[PDB]
Order: structure tokens, then C-alpha cells, then sequence
């Protein structure tokens, strides 16, 4: 297992060994212990670095979008979802994955689907329990264009059917990428002319998740909302990066606005 | 002593007499692609000593108001030697490097630089609705330079050091392979990068593996009457270059 | 069934895990791997620097 | 069937769980691994790396490069205190936006020694000594060099070696200190003073600079995740 | 009973699952098997079979038999380029309605070498050579025979053997290329040129025909199903 | 119980399957059979053709 | 599986417990530990006092 | 180098085999064999020209 290094005792010294002096004119950072600048005592130290792994750091579920869709078209919600998969909508899950240049992992998608009735003029409203379909179209497939069409037959597309009141539905998505790891920062362009889309959005192409109410519309109608949650598993993350300092602007770019390094102080010397 | 090094690659050699070690980026020394990590099913040309050898990029003047410089690779070697003539006849390529920044100064000069190789440095843009045009990322052998204060253009790269043109704290560029050229100790920095990418080889023109950045962290300062021009010269030598998937000239 | 030690706290302690699915991407996440190697972000230098010696001779 | 009952909490979704769940593409052939350099396996392989510390963060230095360097200079008296800030990484303004402050602000506990490595960016004919110091809490910051040297301290002498490491010890009445500022578990003060003076010849500058780096020691650890509060949004980015 | 709880996703119906389910006729005696010839066990036993390629699909040839043959003929100059199309099976107009295009349009990934086998349908006194070629992407289609021979190429000589196989190699920076047209993972270009000329005696025709076949090699594989988009309906057929 | 290998990906990995029903048509689908025989749609010829020789002598 | 005795009443009697979780704080509560030591709230004295002797000699 | 002991500099020494004339820029001069001399405590640096000829002897 993993545990912190023990502190080891030393007496006073008065030798020609200098641990304290170093030159940080090299990438080599100092390796000094607190057993090299003062005497210390033997402390058998039982602390574990067990929550600072990259499979405890990244391995908690986090929301990545919500899509709303309606059974009567409440106010520009259509009757089906649609959402081109990326991790860039949020600033939570996104930030932790932009702290590494490359990550390979196996997600678990968990959906949390809830509904609420609309304002409507319908009276004597009783609806049976809703069933929702969540279909995943890998890129280049056919895309639905209406609530009912042939695309929702799910002839080979992965699809989840779920009825309200049951536990949130989840599934695992294996590591699926052209690369040998997902790329979180791409410095290239789509074209060889250095034209078109620039950045990580060039490589992003993970398909689209649609969803709809299976049930034919009731008179009152409802508005459902689906919240997608990704939880990495089996994570190997290569090449670390300084975490973001700036608020994001866009989900396809890194554009940023210039921001302060740190919060103010009164002066150099502050208690 | 430990202040003296010599590096010989190809028919070039570069020597130093004030030096602090060599930083091997991520502790992997560059070497040819294995047959267990291959993916391209044709013989790779490996020119060897015709492409692995020090090339010298244009020198930049370190002024007392300079805010830094950057060169994207391998777009700064696109015109250099026979390295640049094997990116134009191949769809693929991979190659480590051994960037060597050098910048001598007297013992009455003072100043500090951070020489850092940033894999996959993706630059911002002044307008947040646009992504920067090609000419504003790369200058070829000529460095594009940071500005002290935030700039406003349209397709211009957002250049302010304090964000490093990436929106990350500039002091936190240190997990990336780096050395410091501080003018009271060393006067050279050597960073041996391996090939770092998520695919085994990738098209040289389209994609930029890493971006060198040289950022003054303490301004050049001297008492007047001393030398007023001190240049920073960056040489870089490909290591274990191999290219594959030969096709016609160009990059159209 | 695989029988593995739990996270125990310092001064029984086993758990049984059976994998039920045919894909290895359906297995529960690893969290028992605590392996490290700091010395390649921390000491990336080509030539070893000994702590007790001056860095620049 | 097998007669079973459902214990409390059984249709819940807990974000910190790990359970098995059926694959959505059966018999999917994942792409082979390759050795991409620099695999991270723990975040004490990022928090043990030096990071420049903005110890001159005033209010006009925050968007410049002046943040990261504090001017030390020849004086005609003795010179006072170059800088001083309360230690408490991830809640001190000085230390919370470095790599031992944006990797501690995903945690709410931290422990073990850290270390500060100073570097002198003066001329090669400039020389001086400085008394680096750390005073455990319970007396406030030292207000004179006399009181500052009663704490743990390291006299740095600027020579060929350009850097000297004040390695703060642990010293706490708890095994972990909160990341957030809490008066219960205050973490003491760092202060730096002129041991002697910066003495420099006529034809070289009278102003130099000291920069500070921060990294954790090999006895450092953290516990218990929380989301960072340095990032925010009003709506989805699109 | 046994105290159990229900993990997330447990009243779901997933179309790609396989679970056991009780038989609807217990103890049903299935009809015996017999060996019916030609059992298919894999769809790389259908995608490794030659299929005529409509390389002369213009706009008036689509409902005739003229689609499948391109006229090659004696010329009095040198003759240009007989045909050329971007390679990218299952998304190229040329290759997507063959047997390596309607068995790739049930998948969204493909890999490995394929091969094109040409056949000359001229007279037995006609003879000629042709330079078949494949140019990896990153330069567009070759625009002259000079540029076309820098790519991989096979000089076909029409003799007693009537067919010659340009076996395109793999060559990709990914282990799989998308079936659908994607600019990221372009698959290069096929082009065919007159190496010499079709030379034929007086009393035989000056027009011949070349037909193209397409089949996958034994290193070819696909992943990840999706429904084909070449079939559609508005309502149930009845 | 039958213990069988999962689909593993390239560079534990077992799963247990128990059949609970009395019909063999209630068993979960096979997906672990990857057997092939291309040479009867691909090379149906009576007399073997060797690749390196001309087809028509 | 750990097999342990039940609470039995005075004049089978086993139960099986399997721990399913990876933390030892998820285990069901102990209730089978009946250990005591009264003599440190009850007889905290430095020098032993024998019952049959007078306390103060 | 016969400068002062506080003077310092680097120089690119070079040799270019015939068939192109003398180099006319430092860019072309470093394509030939070359040695970057750095003036330090060691005061001298040796550009050792190689042989390189299509004959075993060259006329004086």
C-alpha cells in the first residue's frame, strides 16, 4: 500500500554536507526532509495518500448537462432532447479533466430524469406514469427529426427505457476513442491548411444522445428534464497541467479573459 | 566540474561551460517506435544523422520590458534543413527533441528566465467568439512574443503573461519540463523532450506537439555603460526522427 | 470470487467481490491501487543529484 | 425464488459509490495502451513540484509579472522585514493559487511538512544573507528580527548555490489541519528578514529580487474531497 | 429471505443485453439440424468476397448496367486519367452500395487493408498497361501521372491473366477509421491512368472496358453497430 | 456454475454463469464464438489455386 | 463468511455474517463484546485494599 | 582568444565542403561541419576539418 514517509531523528550536525542549499536552476526540486533543517524525532507516520489517487480524484459522479423536452412543447422545448456529447458544458467536471492532457477511462453514465406538469388549461388531468427513452446515436448514424419516426426503433443503437419511480438508470461505456487516450487539449487544426476549427473541438466527435417520452401526449402535457452524470473508472491520466485560473467562456474554446493571479493583500508584511 | 557538457548529434555539437544538468522531460529519453505500439503498416524512413542535429532558430533581443516569447514545434523547423523536407513528403512523423536555450551575460547583469516546454499548449483568443488565425500562433523560426498587459485584437492571440496565453497561472508552469536560466549561475538550459502524444505518430504540419516558452520572471537589468543588447538564441535538435506514409510534396 | 482487504483504520477486514458481467469495463472502479512514482516530475534530471552535495559543483 | 428483503437505501443514487453496471456495448475492443510519458498516479506527484508563489500580490501587481517577485535591495540602515504572510495554504491569499493550493482546494484536510525554496535573482557580484523564519502560532507574527529567530529559521547565504530551502516542520496538535481558514487550527507565520544586507559593487544594480517556490515534502497527504470554489458559472457554456 | 437491494437500472429494458428469460413452451422439442451448405459465421465471410463497383456512376448510368464499367479506349495522345474517386468505403458514392459498403454501414468503425481487383473486358488481341494508384491523404488527388506514381501503385499489364489486384495498404494514424465521411480521418484517393495505351489491331474494336471489384483483405475488422441509413419507411407495410 | 473469460481489452477477468431454467432456449446468447471459415465464399474452387502461381496456366 | 454465536436464552444457534463493503465503518455494530473492567472507577486506589482487613490500619 | 578575462562570447567555426561556394549567411554556414566555440577558462577550441574527398590525395 501507500503511506507517507516517516520522519527520522537526527542530532545536531556541524558538517560540510549542505542539504539546505540547492540550485533551482534545474528542473530538480529540492528533496529535503524536515530532518535536514532541524533535529526532529522519530515519528512513525501512518497517513495514507489513498484519497489523492487519480481513481479517487476523478471517480465521483458529476453532472455534465441537462436537456429539457416536453410532451406538448411548453416553450421551445420540442418533443425530444438532443445533445452532442462533450464534457465542456460544466465548469466542475471540466476543470478536473483539464488538469490532465490525456485521460483514458471507462465512464458510467447515470441519468436522473424528473418531470413536472406544465401550466395548461386542461382540467380533470390524470396521467399514467411516464416512460422515457434515451437513445445514443454514435456519430454518422441517422438522427430523429420528430417524436415518432423510424430512428427510434433502435435497431442497433444502444437505448435505455426507464419508467418513473424506479432507481436512476445507469450503464457503463467502455473506453471508446480513435486514440490511445482521450485528448483534452489539441494544439492542431482540423485541416492541413491550418484552417477551420481549432482546439480540442476538432477531435471531439462522440455522437449525440436523444431522449423522448415514449408515451403518446396526454391532454395536460409535461416537461421532463434529464441530467446526465459521468463517473470515470479505471483511469490512467497522463501528463499533468496547471489547473485553470480563469473562468471559461465557451465550450469549444479556451478563450478566457485576463484575470488576477491572486487576491489582494495590504502589503508585503501582513499578520 | 559539473558545469561543462557537450552534446553531439549528427554533425553538430554544442558545448557549455556554465550549465545546470539536463532535464529529461518525464524521465523518458527519446527512442524509435516499437513494434508493439505501431499502427502504420509500412516501412518508416529513419534518416538518422541527416535530420537529428542542432538547428538554430532566430535570436530574439531580451529588452528590459520584454514579456516573453514562444515557438510552436514542429512548425519552427518546417523550413529548417532536411527535417523540414521530410515533413512535406510524409503524412506521419514523430521525433523527440533536445531544446537548448542559451543566453550569456556578464557578472554585472541580472535577470532570470523560465524555459519551459508545454505539451499541447492551446492558446486563447482576444475575441471569445473566434479562434486565432494561423499567423498569430506561429511565426516559423521567428518567435511570437507575449505582451505585458492584456491585448485586444479580433483574431489575435490573447497574450498576457499572468495567464501565459492559456488561462492558467504563469507561476504554475513548472510541472512541465523546465529549467531556469538565471544569469548569476548558468547561462544555458537543456530540456530533452520525448515524443508526447496520444497516438503513435501524427501529421507534423497539422498538429503541434509542444510549445517552448521563455518568460522573464525577473527583468534584465544592468547599470548603463554595460552591454545593452543580450540575445537569447534557441537551438533544437530532433532526436530519433522517423517518418512514414510517403506522398507528394506539399501540405495543401 | 475474489477476496480482498478493506480500507482499515491504522491502529473481519475482508470483502468478497464477484464480477457478474462479460466485459471488464463493467467492473467496479479500482481504489486499492496506491502506487506512486514522484521522481519524474520532481527529479527529472539526467544526472542524479545527491541531496547532501551542492547541486552545482 | 430466493426470499430477500430490501434494506434502507436501495433505489438511491450516491455519487461516491462504485457498483457494477451492464456495458452499453457488449464485447467492445478497447484501443491498445501505449506508454505515453509522464503518467500521474497520485496528486502528490504534482503537489511535490515547485511552483512560483506570488508573494508580492498587492493590488496593481495582480495582472502583471510583478506578483511573483519581491524587491530586496541594499539599505543604509539594516532593512526591516522583506515579507511575511500567515502560513495556511489553500486559504492564504499568497499560497492558494499555486500548485499547493489548487490541489489542496479539492480537499478539506492536509498534513505534513511543506517547504519553501527561495532563489536570488541578483547579479553575480551581489551577495547577502537573509534570515528565513517560521514561527508556530500563539504569539502572532514576529515584529522584530530578535523575535523572529526564536522560531525555526534558516540563515540563507547567497553564494554559488542560488537557492536555499526553508523546510517548515509539521508541528500541530491534530494530525490534520483544515484547508480552509479556521482559528482553531492556525498554521503559524512565515517571515523573512535581512540577516546582513545586500552589498553589491558600484557598477551593478542596487536592486535584486527574491522569488519563492512552494512544494510539499514526501510526508504530505490530504483527505476528503470537496469541489473547488475558484471556478463558477451562471449557465452552461454554449 | 436474503436481504438484497436493487442497484440503479433494474427495471430497464436494454436492447443490447442478454439475460435468461423463462421459455414460453416448456420442454419443446426443436427440429433437428441438418447441414445446409454455406453457413455464415461471421460477416467477414461476405465482406471478403468480390463485388462489382459502380465506378461510372454519373446520373444517367444509375439505372442501367453502364454503371459498372468505365470505357477505356485507344487514344492518339497518351490519355489522361481513366477514373479516380476518394477512398472511404461506406461513405463514398462509388463504394457504399457494394458488399463492402452495405456491410460496413451496419458499423461505425473499420480497419485493415482492402483490395481492388480490376479486370479487362477487351478483345484478346487488345493489350495495354495501366498504372493503378493509391495516394494517402494530405495533398488531394494527384493531377498528373507524375504525381500519381509517387503514391503506392501497381503497373497492371494485360496479358493472359486478365486481372490485377491493387491492394491498398492500411496506413492510418488511428487503429480505426470512421465509416462515415469525416475530415479528421480521410482515407486517401484512388486514381488510374494510362501507363501506355490500348493498342489493338485494325479489325477489332477501339473501345474496351475495365471493371473494378472490391473486397476486404484478411486483416479487416469492424466495430460498433448502428442501423443502416439506406432503408426507410413511413409506416408499417401491410 | 460455468466460469468463462470476459471480453478483455488487448494489452479479475472471469465471470460466472449459472443456468436456472430447464430449457436450453432460455440460456443467454452466445457471443464468445468467433469461429470462421471464409474459404467457401472466398475460394469455392474445386482445384486449389496457389497465390504465387498464375491462375490460368 | 464469519460464523458466530447468537444471543441464546440460559437453560441451531449460529448465524453467518459476510461483510460486503470495502470500508470497516460499514460493518454492522458490535454487540457481542461484553468485556468489563470495573476496578478503576470502583477501586482506583494505589495500594490494594483487602476486603477482610480494615481499610485504615 | 586574446581578449580580457572578463570578456566572453561564442563563435561558430565552420567548414563547408566545395560545391556551393563560401556560405553567405550564418544559416548556410551551420549546414556544414561546425564547432561552436565557447570562450571560458579554456582559451582555445579546435575545429578539426575532416578529410572528405573523392580522391585519396589532393594537389598542393
Amino acid at each position: 500500500m501507500g503511506r507517507v514517509a516517516d520522519t527520522i531523528a537526527r542530532g545536531p550536525s556541524n558538517s560540510e554536507q549542505i542539504p539546505a542549499l540547492t540550485a533551482v536552476e534545474t528542473g530538480h526540486t529540492s528533496q529535503v526532509d524536515p530532518s535536514d533543517t532541524m533535529q526532529t524525532r522519530h515519528v512513525h507516520n501512518y497517513h495514507s495518500r489513498s484519497e489523492s489517487s487519480i481513481e479517487n480524484f476523478l471517480c465521483r459522479s458529476a453532472c455534465v448537462i441537462y436537456i429539457k423536452y416536453s410532451s406538448a412543447e411548453s416553450n421551445n422545448l420540442k418533443r425530444y432532447a438532443e445533445w452532442v456529447i462533450n464534457t465542456r458544458q460544466v465548469a466542475q467536471l471540466r476543470r478536473k479533466m483539464e488538469m490532465f492532457t490525456y485521460i483514458r477511462c471507462d465512464m458510467e453514465l447515470t441519468f436522473v430524469i424528473t418531470s413536472h406538469q406544465e401550466m395548461s388549461t386542461a382540467t380533470n388531468s390524470d396521467v399514467p406514469v411516464q416512460t422515457h427513452q434515451i437513445m445514443y446515436v454514435p456519430p454518422g448514424g441517422p438522427v430523429p427529426t420528430s417524436v415518432n419516426d423510424y430512428v427510434w426503433q433502435t435497431s442497433t443503437n444502444p437505448s435505455i427505457f426507464w419508467t418513473e419511480g424506479n432507481a436512476p438508470p445507469r450503464m457503463s461505456i467502455p473506453f471508446m476513442s480513435i486514440g490511445n487516450a482521450y485528448t483534452m487539449f489539441y494544439d492542431g487544426w482540423s485541416n492541413f491548411s491550418r484552417d477551420g476549427i481549432y482546439g480540442y473541438n476538432s477531435l471531439n466527435n462522440m455522437g449525440t444522445i436523444y431522449a423522448r417520452h415514449v408515451n403518446d401526449s396526454s391532454p395536460g402535457g409535461l416537461t421532463s428534464t434529464i441530467r446526465i452524470y459521468f463517473k470515470p473508472k479505471h483511469v490512467k491520466a497522463y501528463v499533468p497541467r496547471p489547473p485553470r485560473l480563469c473562468q471559461y467562456k465557451k465550450a469549444k474554446n479556451v478563450n478566457f479573459d485576463v484575470e488576477a493571479v491572486t487576491t489582494e493583500r495590504a502589503s508585503l508584511v501582513t499578520t | 566540474s559539473d558545469r561543462v557538457r557537450s552534446i553531439t548529434l549528427g554533425n553538430s555539437t554544442i558545448t557549455t561551460q556554465e550549465c545546470a544538468n539536463v532535464v529529461v522531460g518525464y524521465g523518458v529519453w527519446p527512442d524509435y517506435l516499437s513494434d508493439e505500439e505501431a499502427t502504420a503498416e509500412d516501412q518508416p524512413t529513419q534518416p538518422d544523422v541527416a535530420t537529428c542535429r542542432f538547428y538554430t532558430l532566430n535570436s530574439v533581443k531580451w529588452e528590459m520590458q520584454s514579456a516573453g516569447w514562444w515557438w510552436k514545434f514542429p512548425d519552427a523547423l518546417s523550413e529548417m534543413g532536411l527535417f523540414g523536407q521530410n515533413m512535406q513528403y510524409h503524412y506521419l512523423g514523430r521525433s523527440g527533441y533536445t531544446i537548448h536555450v542559451q543566453c550569456n551575460a556578464s557578472k554585472f547583469h541580472q535577470g532570470c528566465l523560465l524555459v519551459v516546454c508545454v505539451p499541447e499548449a492551446e492558446m486563447g483568443c482576444t475575441n471569445a467568439e473566434n479562434a486565432p488565425t494561423y499567423g498569430d500562433l506561429c511565426g516559423g523560426e521567428t518567435a511570437k512574443q507575449f505582451e505585458q498587459n492584456a491585448v485586444t485584437g479580433e483574431t489575435a492571440v490573447q497574450t498576457a503573461v499572468c495567464n501565459a496565453g492559456m488561462g492558467v497561472g504563469v507561476g504554475n508552469l513548472t510541472i512541465y519540463p523546465h529549467q531556469w536560466i538565471n544569469l548569476r549561475t548558468n547561462n544555458s538550459a537543456t530540456i530533452v523532450m520525448p515524443y508526447i502524444n496520444s497516438v503513435p505518430m501524427d501529421n507534423m504540419f497539422r498538429h503541434n506537439n509542444f510549445t517552448l516558452m521563455i518568460i522573464p520572471f525577473a527583468p534584465l537589468d544592468y547599470v548603463t555603460g554595460a552591454s545593452s543588447y543580450i540575445p537569447i538564441t534557441v537551438t533544437v535538435a530532433p532526436m530519433s526522427a522517423e517518418y512514414n506514409g510517403l506522398r507528394l510534396a506539399g501540405h495543401q | 470470487a475474489q477476496v480482498s482487504t478493506q480500507k482499515t483504520g491504522a491502529h473481519i477486514i475482508h470483502y468478497t467481490n464477484i464480477n457478474y458481467y462479460k466485459d471488464a469495463a463493467s467492473n467496479s472502479a479500482n481504489r486499492q491501487d496506491f502506487t506512486q512514482d514522484p521522481s519524474k516530475f520532481t527529479e527529472p534530471v539526467k544526472d542524479v543529484m545527491i541531496k547532501s552535495l551542492p547541486a552545482l559543483n | 425464488g430466493l426470499p430477500t428483503m430490501l434494506t434502507p437505501g436501495s433505489t438511491q443514487f450516491l455519487t461516491s459509490d462504485d457498483f457494477q453496471s451492464p456495458s452499453a456495448m457488449p464485447q467492445f475492443d478497447v484501443t491498445p495502451e501505449m506508454n505515453i510519458p509522464g503518467q500521474v498516479r497520485n496528486l502528490m506527484e504534482i503537489a511535490e513540484v515547485d511552483s512560483v508563489v506570488p508573494i508580492n500580490n498587492l493590488q496593481a501587481n495582480l495582472k502583471t509579472m510583478e506578483a511573483y517577485r519581491v524587491q530586496v535591495r541594499s539599505t543604509d540602515e539594516m532593512g526591516g522585514q522583506i515579507f511575511g504572510f500567515p502560513l495556511q495554504p489553500g486559504a492564504s491569499s499568497v499560497l492558494q493559487r499555486t500548485l499547493l493550493g489548487e490541489i489542496l482546494n479539492y480537499y478539506t484536510h492536509w498534513s505534513g511538512s511543506l517547504k519553501l525554496t527561495f532563489v536570488f535573482c541578483g547579479s553575480a557580484m551581489a551577495t547577502g544573507k537573509f534570515l528565513l523564519a517560521y514561527s508556530p502560532p500563539g504569539a502572532g507574527a514576529p515584529d522584530s528580527r530578535k523575535n523572529a529567530m526564536l522560531g525555526t529559521h534558516v540563515i540563507w547565504d547567497v553564494g554559488l548555490q542560488s537557492s536555499c530551502v526553508l523546510c517548515v516542520p509539521w508541528i500541530s496538535q491534530t494530525h490534520y489541519r483544515y484547508v480552509v481558514d479556521d482559528k482553531y487550527t492556525a498554521s503559524g507565520f512565515i517571515s523573512c528578514w535581512y540577516q546582513t544586507n545586500v552589498i553589491v559593487p558600484a557598477e551593478a544594480q542596487k536592486s535584486c529580487y527574491i522569488m519563492c517556490f512552494v512544494s510539499a515534502c514526501n510526508d504530505f497527504s490530504v483527505r476528503m474531497l470537496r469541489d473547488t470554489q475558484f471556478i463558477k458559472q451562471d449557465t452552461f457554456y454554449q
